[PDB]
């Protein structure tokens, strides 16, 4: 059975300029299962209400999926993205970086 | 330029938990326009670009009902592979198809490709001069010989080289505005320091259409393509792509370093200096 | 345009 690991991307869909309406996106890719959970975090607990795009596959076959939500950054919050698959001995979480 | 509409269909089985799960989804170029899912309520294709919203009844009828035909095939397949492989009913196993046309400037056929991989890996797939087949391993070979009987892939030459370049150039002149574009990269560097005498620069590449795009960074004219960081081109999840490459450099040299960026919305490849 | 042939492995 082929299995492969996520990469994982936590990034602003405009740069990031607090006070501003933007889109918080969690960009996974390469990874084979499609079993995959994610969750978007805001200072260390689960956004509620988030969407995401539906299943594709790269040229290797690997999976990948955007988690996005609508946010708007300060100064003092922190966001994340939690990830879980099988490929992973136990969920990964990425904060999100302004310059990343 | 030259343009391409592709579906892909993943299928997945849930020993036990239910039919097996089945997404269709189909992209003009880099544009998604429709999708399936199996688990949404609906039931139906539904539409994901503006342009393909009125296409009629009659046309979300016939895509679904074909759809829906995709679906129970897979679940077939599903079955058939789990005999090939002599694998337990209990596990679970993906089957991934993806099918489409490319076109070229002129808008006359150029190739066409339709591929299938189980558990993620190559299974069988129709070759350039779409008639013939590659066969992977053992299953697939007796795939081939089955479809090679019926003729198969001259059914699917007469879909990639009229049906889908048809409908192609149909999506293409109805969602002119949005697929005959390209947005160049809205490119710019930033600054960090690593430390007292390192600082990283970092070269963005924002808000691009298409997705393919090169982005290098140089040292007096020679490469760092090693000592380069090079994310993935993403999504910014609003039809338009992100893409960075950052080095690490020696406070005092900011100045050595260029980055040069290559698309097809651009007439002359960008060059970014720390300047 | 999908296509139309059921195409079975």
């Amino acid at each position: 059975m082929i299995q492969r690991t996520p990469k994982i991307q936590v990034y602003s869909r405009h740069p990031a300029e607090n006070g501003k309406s933007n889109f918080l996106n969690c960009y996974v890719s390469g990874f084979h299962p499609s079993d995959i959970e994610v969750d978007l975090l805001k200072n260390g607990e689960r956004i509620e209400k988030v969407e995401h795009s539906d299943l594709s596959f790269s040229k290797d076959w690997s999976f990948y999926l955007l988690y996005y939500t609508e946010f708007t950054p300060t100064e003092k919050d922190e966001y994340a993205c939690r990830v879980n698959h099988v490929t992973l001995s136990q969920p990964k979480i990425v904060k999100w970086d302004r310059d990343m | 330029g030259s343009h391409s509409m592709r579906y892909f269909f993943t299928s997945v089985s849930r020993p036990g938990r239910g039919e097996p799960r089945f997404i269709a989804v189909g992209y003009v170029d880099d544009t998604q326009f429709v999708r399936f899912d199996s688990d949404a309520a609906s039931q139906r294709m539904e539409p994901r670009a503006p342009w393909i919203e009125q296409e009629g009844p009659e046309y979300w009828d016939g895509e679904t009902r074909k759809v829906k035909a995709h679906s129970q095939t897979h679940r077939v397949d599903l079955g058939t592979l789990r005999g090939y492989y002599n694998q337990s009913e209990a596990g679970s196993h993906t089957v991934q198809r993806m099918y489409g046309c490319d076109v070229g400037s002129d808008w006359r056929f150029l190739r066409g490709y339709h591929q299938y991989a189980y558990d993620g890996k190559d299974y069988i797939a129709l070759k350039e001069d779409l008639r013939s087949w590659t066969a992977a391993d053992m299953a697939a070979q007796t795939t081939k010989h089955k479809w090679e009987a019926a003729h198969v892939a001259e059914q699917l030459r007469a879909y990639l080289e009229g049906t889908c370049v048809e409908w192609l150039r149909r999506y293409l002149e109805n969602g002119k505005e949005t697929l005959q574009r390209t947005d160049a990269p809205k490119t710019h560097m930033t600054h960090h320091a690593v430390s007292d005498h390192e600082a990283t620069l970092r070269c963005w590449a924002l808000s691009f259409y298409p997705a393919e795009i090169t982005l290098t960074w140089q040292r007096d004219g020679e490469d760092q393509t090693q000592d380069t960081e090079l994310v993935e081109t993403r999504p910014a999840g609003d039809g338009t792509f992100q893409k960075w490459a950052a080095v690490v450099v020696p406070s005092g040299q900011e100045q050595r370093y260029t980055c040069h960026v290559q698309h097809e919305g651009l007439p002359k490849p960008l060059t970014l200096r720390w300047e | 345009a999908m296509d139309s042939n059921t195409l079975e492995l």
